[PDB]
């Protein structure tokens, strides 16, 4: 439950919440809907959306 | 009598024996045709779960 | 008690039963008929029996490969009502006919069973006709109805 | 062109003389004929005559079996 | 049964004397047959009677 | 591959696609400068060739469309400026080995336009075939039909059309065989 | 049409005009009603396809006639001008005949279109 | 040149140049069908058991062929009348043979015999409504069945129990392929008979008729009730 | 409620319902053969096994408004069964046009489409629209992404009726939707890493669940009003909750029941929210929980009886030895069984016939004997619990209580 990383999206539609347990979640803004993604195997330290919002870059403790 | 008594039990239990050019095949029985519905076509069943454990999904 | 609908041509049969209407849609196991059950649960009530017109056997024959609401079935129902008696249609897809006015239908089951007796023994004592007449006079109406359709 | 018709209309010849002599012959059957029957006695005996009625002459060849 | 056959059997319907002969050894098949005596063959003149 | 302009549609920011030619009917759609997957649009069949047409909205706005062809005939039009989405699906008249689609009379890819209000409509769109056969479809009224005639079915060389180009006014279409 | 019994979908008359196609190539078919209708007679064809495009469709259907006599598989696909592309020729055709052979390279997919063809009969 | 008889009247052996199967006349003096015709003062008109589908089933052996010369028969599936000429040559002119197809493009020939044969009346109304000949015959003594449709079983079930007498013959004719294809013939061949048991139908015999047709049999049955 | 249980070498691959509104609830099933079973709910028996026409069937479904039945079979074949006609009897009405490859499942748009998922890779459409000009013929092919190395099965395919999609899971594990109209992907989903047994919706059509053999049970959303303007599916979310496979999985959604119900290999059942399925709980219920038992012991002798499929076993208490037990295979499926007080006398029964076997201890072992009675061997036993050492009260599946070694009257109830 603790959170590392915040990110929006260019018409703030989308939200990326990662946490420090490694999972990362959109919530839609307007609905306050989630989808989880889960990679990160340790603490995700930090998110950005593209301009057009449909892609998400991560990155945290593995160097990837 | 260890090494015969699925041989006896088969030979008495299968019908339809050969009578020269002929075959006397038994006609079933109502009583089983209205309490059960028909076997499995095994054929078809060691299909499905023998593609649901193909060696490719590395089961475990 | 009861009357059922038999058919030969554009010569129809409401034949009466000799026995009630709940005894004829309930049991009909008795009569295995050689010849003489048969003979015995029989009632010749009514012959609408036409001729060889080649006009009147076409036209009951359609009205038999389609629903059965013929002018000879409404003069079934003319000659038939008493007190809105219990009738034996011989095909469920006749329904109009069947229930369209003072006419308790009943064809299910054991109405097939019946029609099997009454069919098997229509010349022996319904008509005053022969074996050699009943094939003839259908296969008039088979060579008839066959020509209409197959055109030619 | 002209001898493939001439090859043509021998094998053509042959295939009718063919198809209208083998109309006029009569081949031996070969099914097989399956009979069914009650309990289990009946299938342990040796269905007796039930459509042979001589097990010398008339019973295994079934072109034309008998009833004398 | 007319229906059923080519169009070349129509063609040379009626010479079949002289088709078989000139099958049967290595000639030159007719090209007229029963068909000859239509009126549109009638106004035709040469090798395009055949054609 | 092929490579055309694409609008963001929220933004008048356009943007190149290159369009890539899959195995099973795939096209892969992706960013010119980023090589980014945008989208993907799959026909049914065996997928031969692809073309892109363009049609203008408003000022400013135009609508890329993908027109993508099975071998046995059938043609797929994707609009694709929104999700890569299916608008129309028809059948080309005749045609059985069909292996090259190209449209024209308006902006092609080998045709382009240098600036966004030069985008034009094509007129024409060719299909040509495994036996040397072009059917010709004018788009000015087969759009509608969803099984559309051709305005002429060419016939002129025999053997696999390889080329068909059309000239940048589209009054002159070059078919040719390798 | 509505008399032209068995009709292919999309698949199979794809791969039944990519056969065609392929004994085009080996020329091992018959193109043309009167064509088809002698290897009917003679008893060396595989398979008859026909075209459901025809303005007269009786012209057509009476080699399904003496098809059904030889018990020859025959088929229907929806386009004369298709079938006249994949036979080869620069005219619409009508019916093809894929006749027999017992060296040819495309035996194997001659016999599965006709085992596809005569699930549907 | 000498003609012996068979276990059914109404069918016999034409023994020597070709000791082939054979059937009576009602037809007076011509063939139908080109079918060769035998003379021994008295004519005869040749079976084929490939041209049709009961011959060979008779040429297997068929004990108890309920087409018999007393009786009337109802035949389901003959299309024209390569068939039911030779039942109604062995059912004779006391009886009456009824063939029923759907399929009006054969009909036009099964009508056009039915023109010179008294005996075989015809039906052009297919036979999974018997109810629209209900009006023209029933009580049959032997139905005869050679649809190739997958619903074989029903069919002649809805037949025979709306026009077929206690304890009277069911001959069936089962192609496997218009059932099943891929499988064998003989569990598609069980398959059927429990099919036809499960109506009223006591199977009696089937034969495979192999010299004759691929992957067919014929099964005889009576009709229980 | 109840359980009807099949015998020896019978299997249920597949199982529809039917309930017409005013009539009675039908249950028809498949099992690994040529017919399809409808069952009565009442006794617990078949009362129609209709044989259809063509092949092994592989799947079934039942129409929208319920009056027809879609059965695929191995050979290629879709076989329509006319429902309509009243609880028991079903005739045939129409095959749909042939093909090579088994068709896997099966699924209706409306009353009108069927479509099919095969085991060539492909999903077909055809038409079963009645008076038509193309009813019965196949409308449309598609062919989903093929496995390189290995024959790709589409194994699961739905109709989604709020959009007008065809979703469909095959054996690499992509999910993938169909616009119906045009027959042709809209969007492709890698979702799994083994095949997709199963798959299902809920009423509107906001979430697609989906499971199978890599045993987690994917949920793919469409919730968002953008997401329902622009037709576009997310991968949202994702669970592992059963411990093999799983083989079924369906959802129920009402007023005050919202739960997707999954089971496979694993014998448990387990029990999901619908809208709330990634956060919610869940309830994994027992593998069994008996309310009709296998197991009852006499405290004379100690012993105990056990019964599993067509066989009963005995062992007494002392450690414990298994003195007796009897694989009746004249026997094809077993159902409830007592012992006499005493320990003298069993009674196994099932709704075909019932069998009584007098006991004798002969030490170390049993002795067991038939004991001849054939009113018990025609009567249908739900259940004998031995008034006396002789007497037995017999509850009949036709509702009928007999009193042997002989009739109660029973009242009725009001329908």
């Amino acid at each position: 439950r603790y959170v590392s990383s915040m990110a929006i999206d260019n018409m703030g539609q989308q939200l990326a919440v990662g946490f420090a347990s490694g999972v990362i979640s959109i919530v839609s803004l307007a609905d306050l809907q989630i989808r989880l993604l889960k990679w990160h195997i340790d603490s995700v330290l930090s998110l950005s959306f593209s301009h057009d919002g449909s892609y998400l870059l991560s990155g945290g403790w593995e160097k990837v | 009598i260890k090494t015969k008594k699925r041989k006896t039990l088969k030979n008495l239990r299968k019908d339809s024996v050969k009578r020269g050019k002929f075959r006397v095949q038994l006609l079933s029985t109502t009583q089983d045709s209205k309490t059960l519905p028909p076997k499995k076509e095994s054929s078809i069943i060691r299909s499905k779960d023998r593609w649901l454990n193909r060696k490719a999904l590395n089961k475990g | 008690y009861v009357l059922t609908e038999t058919s030969a041509g554009y010569a129809l049969l409401k034949a009466s039963d000799k026995k009630i209407y709940k005894s004829s849609s309930l049991i009909q196991d008795l009569d295995s008929s050689d010849k003489v059950l048969k003979e015995f649960k029989i009632a010749a009530f009514s012959k609408f029996n036409s001729a060889a017109n080649a006009l009147e056997e076409a036209n009951s024959i359609i009205e038999g490969k389609v629903s059965s609401q013929l002018e000879k079935l409404l003069e079934e129902i003319k000659k038939d009502k008493k007190s809105t008696l219990i009738v034996s249609e011989t095909k469920l897809a006749n329904a109009i006919n069947k229930l369209g006015l003072n006419f308790n239908v009943v064809s299910d089951a054991v109405t097939l069973d019946i029609y099997r007796a009454i069919k098997e023994y229509l010349p022996e004592l319904l008509p005053g006709m022969s074996d050699n007449d009943l094939s003839k006079m259908s296969l008039g109406l088979a060579h008839s109805i066959g020509r209409h359709k197959l055109k030619f | 062109t002209q001898d493939s018709n001439y090859v043509r209309t021998l094998r053509q010849i042959e295939l009718k003389k063919l198809e209208k002599g083998a109309k006029q012959l009569m081949f031996k059957s070969s099914g097989n004929h399956t009979i069914f029957v009650d309990s289990r006695e009946k299938m342990n005996e040796f269905t007796p005559e039930k459509f042979f009625n001589t097990t010398s002459e008339m019973v295994n060849r079934s072109e034309n079996r008998l009833t004398k | 049964s007319l229906a059923k056959s080519p169009a070349s059997t129509i063609q040379i319907l009626g010479a079949e004397k002289a088709l078989f002969r000139a099958l049967k050894t290595k000639h030159d098949t007719p090209k007229y047959g029963l068909l000859y005596h239509a009126s549109l063959v009638g106004q035709a003149t040469g090798k395009n009677k055949g054609k | 591959f092929k490579v055309a302009h694409l609008q963001n549609s929220q933004t008048n920011s356009v943007h190149g696609i290159v369009l890539l030619q899959g195995n099973n009917g795939w096209i892969n759609i992706l960013h010119s400068t980023s090589g980014l997957w945008l989208m993907g649009c799959k026909i049914e069949g065996v997928i031969t060739d692809f073309c892109i047409d363009y049609q203008p909205i408003s000022r400013g706005k135009f609508r890329t469309i993908l027109i993508a062809v099975n071998a046995y005939g059938e043609v797929w039009e994707f609009d694709l400026n929104k999700n890569g989405h299916v608008i129309r699906r028809w059948k080309d008249q005749g045609g059985v080995g069909i292996t090259k689609i190209q449209v024209g009379g308006g902006t092609t890819t080998t045709c382009p336009a240098l600036q966004i209000s030069k985008i034009k409509q094509n007129r024409w769109l060719a299909v040509g075939s495994e036996s040397g056969f072009v059917n010709l479809y004018d788009r000015n009224n087969a759009m509608t039909s969803s099984t559309p005639t051709p305005v002429a079915a060419l016939d002129q060389l025999t053997t696999t059309i390889s080329n068909l180009q059309f000239s940048p006014d589209g009054q002159i279409l070059c078919m040719a065989s390798r | 049409n509505p008399k032209a019994f068995p009709l292919a979908d999309a698949a199979l008359t794809q791969q039944i005009l990519d056969v065609v196609q392929q004994a085009a190539n080996l020329r091992q078919l018959k193109k043309g009603a009167n064509e088809a209708t002698k290897t009917l007679n003679r008893g060396i064809s595989e398979f008859i396809i026909m075209a459901a495009d025809c303005e007269p469709i009786e012209i057509l259907l009476h080699l399904p006639l003496l098809c059904e006599d030889k018990n020859v598989p025959y088929v229907f696909v929806p386009s004369r001008v298709a079938l006249g592309r994949a036979c080869g020729v620069s005219r619409p055709v009508i019916a093809a005949s894929i006749t027999t052979n017992d060296a040819s390279a495309i035996k194997t997919q001659i016999y599965a279109v006709k085992d596809k063809i005569e699930t549907l009969l | 040149v000498v003609i012996e008889p068979h276990r059914h009247a109404g069918v016999y052996i034409a023994r020597g140049k070709e000791d082939l199967l054979v059937t009576k006349n009602m037809a007076p003096g011509e063939s139908v069908y080109g079918e060769k015709r035998i003379s021994v003062k008295v004519e005869y008109r040749v079976w084929n058991p490939f041209r049709s589908k009961l011959a060979a089933g008779i040429m297997g052996g068929l004990d108890e062929l309920f087409i018999a010369p007393g009786k009337k028969v109802l035949y389901l599936g003959a299309a024209s009348g390569t068939s039911v000429s030779h039942v109604s040559d062995v059912v004779g002119p006391e009886g009456v043979v009824y063939a029923v197809e759907f399929s009006h493009r054969p009909g036009r020939e099964l009508i056009s015999m039915a023109k010179k044969r008294p005996n075989i009346i015809p039906i052009i109304e297919d036979a999974r409504h018997p109810q629209k000949y209900r009006m023209l015959i029933g009580m049959v003594d032997c139905v005869f069945a050679d649809v190739a449709q997958p619903d074989q079983a029903r069919i002649i079930a809805l037949n025979s129990h709306m026009f077929l007498k206690d304890q009277g013959g069911v001959v069936i004719s089962i192609k496997a392929n218009c059932i099943d294809s891929t499988v064998d013939a003989e569990t598609v061949f069980a398959r059927e008979v429990q099919k036809l048991r499960e109506e009223r139908i006591k199977p009696l015999e089937q034969l495979t008729l192999e010299p004759y047709e691929r992957d067919h049999c014929i099964v005889v049955g009576r009709y229980m009730r | 409620e109840m359980v009807i249980e099949g015998g020896k070498d019978r299997s249920i691959e597949g199982l529809c319902w039917s309930n017409v509104n005013g009539e009675s609830l039908r249950l028809f099933s498949i099992g690994g053969s040529t017919v399809v079973t409808e069952w009565d709910l009442a006794t617990g028996l078949p009362l129609r096994n209709y044989d259809c026409n063509s092949g092994v069937i592989w799947s079934i479904s039942i129409n929208d408004s319920q009056d027809k039945l879609s059965v695929g079979c191995d050979n290629g074949t879709v076989v329509l069964i006319d429902i309509s006609g009243g609880p028991g009897v079903l005739e045939h009405d129409t095959i749909l046009m042939r093909q090579e490859a088994r068709v896997l499942t099966l699924a209706w748009k409306k009353d009108d489409f069927v479509i099919g998922g095969c085991s060539d890779g492909r999903i077909r459409i055809w038409s079963a629209q009645k008076n038509d000009e193309n009813m019965g013929r196949l409308l449309h092919t598609m062919k989903v992404d093929k496995a390189k190395k290995e024959s790709t099965l589409v194994w699961s395919v739905i109709y989604l009726p709020r959009t007008d999609q065809i979703a469909s899971g095959d054996s690499t594990g992509s999910i993938k939707f169909w616009d119906f109209q045009f027959a042709t992907l809209n969007q492709s989903f890698k979702a799994h890493d083994a095949d997709v047994l199963c798959l299902t919706t809920d009423t509107d059509n906001n979430y697609v669940f989906s499971a199978g053999v890599d045993r987690k049970i994917f949920q793919f959303s469409q919730n968002t009003n953008k997401s329902q303007k622009n037709n576009r599916w997310v991968n949202s979310s994702n669970r592992l909750l059963h411990g093999n496979d799983i083989r079924a999985i369906c959802a129920y959604q009402s007023k005050g029941a919202d739960f997707l119900v999954s089971g496979g290999v694993e014998k448990t059942l387990v029990i999901n929210s619908l809208t709330s399925f990634s956060n919610g709980n869940y309830r994994k219920m027992p593998t069994v929980e008996p309310y009709s038992k296998n197991v009852l012991v006499n405290k004379e002798q100690r012993l105990v009886v056990s019964w599993s499929e067509s066989t009963v076993k005995i062992w007494t208490m002392g450690n414990y030895k298994l003195v007796c037990k009897l694989t009746l295979k004249d026997d094809q499926n077993i159902s409830t069984c007592s012992l006499s007080p005493d320990g003298q006398v069993l009674v196994v029964g099932r709704p075909s016939t019932t069998k009584v076997f007098h006991l004798q201890p002969v030490g170390n072992k049993l002795k067991v004997t038939k004991l001849d009675n054939d009113l018990l061997l025609r009567t249908s036993t739900k259940l004998v619990k031995f008034i006396d050492n002789s007497k037995i009260v017999i509850c009949s599946c036709e509702d009928d209580v007999f009193i042997v070694d002989q009739e109660v009257e029973l009242l009725e109830v009001t329908s």
